[PDB]
């Protein structure tokens, strides 16, 4: 808190900057806990106030119910609200939220199958498709390709994508069967 | 000829990629032509078969030729997609995995969410030699090692990224090196990176647009066995024209609200059906002859289906269909029943649907 | 009307700070200045946490600033909330 | 030309009542409320025609026996034996009907396709009668706005 | 249109003073300055 106050009030002191760099890790540990606000000070001048935000308070604040209440309160104060009563309504909301957060802290006192099936279907079906290339049985086809043939080359080019499409069909069917088994 | 064949394949690939959209429009035009011809089918003699009726007689051969053309053009559309759009999908996925690996440590600092198909499928590609194949940054693996190598282990990160710890420096060391020549069968089959190609095929299969084109393929093929399967291809106008997509987006914009409205309508109708089944069963005789009474609300499910079908489709509510209540001890009760049904179901809920559509437009 | 109310709420929330009410552009003269102001300097969560701290902290152990805010909060006077002014405006000359 | 032809047939003078649109600005405002989204309105009708054609295909394939619009059993009047006839039936008395095609075609009770035809009729009512006409009306209202 | 007219009236009334027509922000540089101006300095009831 001391170093943050000094840094914020003096932003262009190289000595302070180097000192903060030396103090980097400690100032990073307490960053979630250090809370800072600005108030209209007693000396007719805006002042910065530093305090400790507790971990339990922060967790209860970012609980989803408190966020829903915050959104509702903001909607209310923005639609039906006056700048005269805005800060009174905000303090009433703060009091209610603090009470509910403290009560929540008090009371709180101490599919994978589908994904795996789909992925296995992909792996098995793609390996099945690639086996025909990996079998080294394309020797007879290579011999038939040694002599250049337009019909042969267009047939091979189209047959590759036809085989890919058939593999996709088999994969879809396998996924459907697996999902049917899982649900039934 | 090893180079000439590759050149010819390159020319064909480029042609399909360049003419991909024209083929997609031609497919829709052929679909409209086929359906226009199919609009002149009739049923005839009992054995049932569908025969084309026309004065020309040439339309049936025209239909055969058009079906063959549609099937060929659709295959050409799949090829054009795989030549043109698939590289962009691979580039995007291969860039996202690189960014997640480097600036998030999605396979080093932490592990996939155990329900992310994309994550556990992309876990394969990191070990491939042919990684940044499409993505520009060819130094992704080196960047990852420079970031996480010291803290988590350079050797295991090298294993994870599929690079060589003790072989890289040995290569820069002094030894004799031997060149290779590509067109050899062993050389080309070794150059084929089976793992990276498997990952790429998985990504393509999981792509949505490729799946849509495969469905188009299946419908086009099935049209040969039954020609009316070509009617499913008329559902492609939505993705064919942007202007129609605007009108359809006016509906799909509030689709969740529209589904919840139908669910609420179903619940309200079920409550009305419960009331009718408990108190107004004798008004549901939909039989003209007195000999056989046809009771529509003796069974709970039958009464619910009655209310859903001819209670909602009716212009004035269920009271338009069920009998008049005059001169009965429950007359005012059934009057309230019918009026409230008309107000809540026919008037308000349909107004909610229409208002959702109008608000989506706005 | 419901949609317009939601849009008005979000527009006000994103265009002016909740506490001080200063427009976003003044803070945005510095890049990301509005989000820095609304998330670090003037944060409603931070004010709520300050109220929690003040309530749960003993009267004797209060600092001068804390005692000032406590007294004005007890008397229900809300002038301690920065209204129309901020750190940046007040120290504009020296800070910038 | 219309004025001259009115002398041969006096009812040709009725075509001149189509001049009020360009005669009065106030009526032109109401008509511009329609013509503002004319392309969208035409595309909506085209989409309605396509959807009705799909429904007609389904009916012609599976629900042909429900389209007997003949009272006397001696002469059955089949409205969906022919594809074009069934399509015209659906366009005319399927769309003009207040409750969809199920208001006109016969009741499905006690049949093996009962639930299928129930879904058919309910979906027809929802998509054609409810949603698409709502799209037209919403286009008009949005044009006003 | 009726709803928009009501909203326009309220927005104008709350954003600028009725008499002088000066924007609310200029007066709002002082806290509560706009309401002070419109309720004490420039008040239509006071002019009546
Ligand atoms: N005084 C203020 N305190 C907090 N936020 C403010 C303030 N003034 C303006 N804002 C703006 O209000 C926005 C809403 O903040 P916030 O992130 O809490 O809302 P959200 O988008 O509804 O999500 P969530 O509440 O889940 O985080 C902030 O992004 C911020 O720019
Ligand atoms: N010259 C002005 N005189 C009065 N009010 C003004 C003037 N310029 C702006 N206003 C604003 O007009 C608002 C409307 O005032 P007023 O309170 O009379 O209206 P209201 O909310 O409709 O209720 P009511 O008339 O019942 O008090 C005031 O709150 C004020 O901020
Ligand atoms: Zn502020
Ligand atoms: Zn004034």
């Amino acid at each position: 808190v001391l170093l943050t106050n000094l840094s914020e009030h003096m932003p262009n002191d190289t000595r302070l900057q180097t000192f903060l760099e030396l103090a980097e890790s400690v100032l990073n540990y307490f960053q979630p806990f250090l809370g800072r606000i600005e108030i209209m000070g007693s000396a007719k001048r805006i002042e910065r106030v530093y305090f400790e935000i507790s971990e339990s308070s922060r967790t209860q604040w970012e609980k989803p119910q408190v966020k829903e209440s915050k959104r509702q309160f903001i909607f209310d104060v923005v639609n039906e609200g006056g700048e005269k009563e805005k800060m009174e309504l905000f303090v009433n909301f703060c009091e209610d939220t603090i009470f509910e957060m403290q009560l929540a802290a008090q009371i709180s006192e101490s599919s994978i199958l589908t994904v795996r099936s789909a992925l296995f279907a992909l792996r098995y079906n793609i390996l099945t498709l690639m086996r025909m290339l990996s079998l080294k049985s394309l020797k007879k086809q290579m011999k038939k390709v040694k002599k250049m043939t337009v019909k042969d080359m267009v047939t091979a080019f189209f047959s590759s994508y036809w085989s890919i499409f058939m593999t996709l069909l088999h994969f879809v069917a396998s996924v459907f069967r697996g999902f049917f088994r899982i649900i039934c | 000829f090893w180079k000439k064949i590759i050149a010819y394949q390159q020319k064909l690939l480029n042609y399909f990629a360049r003419n991909f959209y024209n083929m997609r429009m031609l497919a829709l035009f052929v679909a409209f032509a086929i359906n226009f011809i199919l609009l002149f089918y009739k049923v005839s003699t009992i054995a049932v078969h569908y025969v084309l009726e026309e004065s020309s007689g040439y339309m049936e051969p025209t239909l055969r030729i058009l079906a063959i053309l549609h099937t060929v053009i659709s295959f050409f559309c799949i090829i054009g997609y795989y030549c043109l759009k698939v590289p962009l999908v691979i580039f995007k996925r291969e860039k996202e995995v690189a960014r997640k690996l480097e600036f998030d440590g999605l396979y080093i600092t932490e592990q996939p969410s155990e329900d992310d198909i994309k994550g556990q499928w992309d876990r394969l590609v990191i070990n491939t030699q042919s990684f940044p194949n499409n993505y520009w940054d060819k130094f992704v693996k080196r960047k990852v090692m420079d970031k996480y190598g010291e803290f988590y282990g350079r050797d295991r990160i090298s294993e994870l990224l599929g690079m060589d710890k003790a072989a890289l420096d040995f290569s820069d060391a002094r030894e004799k090196k031997k060149p290779k020549k590509d067109s050899s069968l062993s050389a080309v089959l070794n150059s084929i990176d089976v793992k990276y190609q498997m990952w790429k095929l998985g990504v393509v299969f999981t792509d949505n647009s490729f799946l849509y084109l495969a469905w188009y393929m299946t419908m086009s093929v099935l049209g040969h066995y039954n020609n009316f399967f070509f009617a499913a291809h008329l559902l492609d106008i939505a993705m064919g024209f942007k202007t129609l997509r605007t009108i359809l987006s006016s509906v799909t914009h509030n689709g969740k609200q529209l589904v919840l409205t139908v669910g609420l309508l179903a619940v309200v109708v079920y409550l009305y059906t419960v009331v009718a089944f408990n108190f107004f069963r004798k008004f549901y005789n939909k039989s003209e002859d007195g000999d056989t009474p046809d009771m529509k609300c003796d069974d709970m499910l039958t009464c619910y289906m009655f209310h859903m079908y001819v209670g909602v489709r009716a212009g004035g509510g269920i009271g338009d269909e069920i009998e008049d209540p005059a001169g009965d001890e429950y007359e005012i009760y059934r009057i309230i029943f019918d009026i409230t049904f008309f107000f809540f179901v026919i008037v308000i809920l349909l107004a909610i649907i229409q208002g959702l559509i109008i608000d989506a437009f706005g | 009307e419901l949609r317009d109310q939601q849009e008005q709420v979000k527009e006000d929330m994103e265009t002016k700070c909740f506490i001080c009410g200063i427009g976003n552009d003044y803070f945005d003269t510095v890049p990301h200045g509005f989000e820095t102001h609304t998330l670090q300097e003037h944060n409603l969560a931070n004010y709520l946490f300050f109220l929690m701290y003040l309530i749960n902290k003993d009267e004797t152990e209060h600092t001068g600033q804390e005692s000032y805010v406590w007294k004005m909060y007890q008397e229900r006077c809300w002038e301690f909330f920065p209204a129309g002014d901020c750190f940046r405006k007040q120290y504009e000359d020296q800070l910038n």
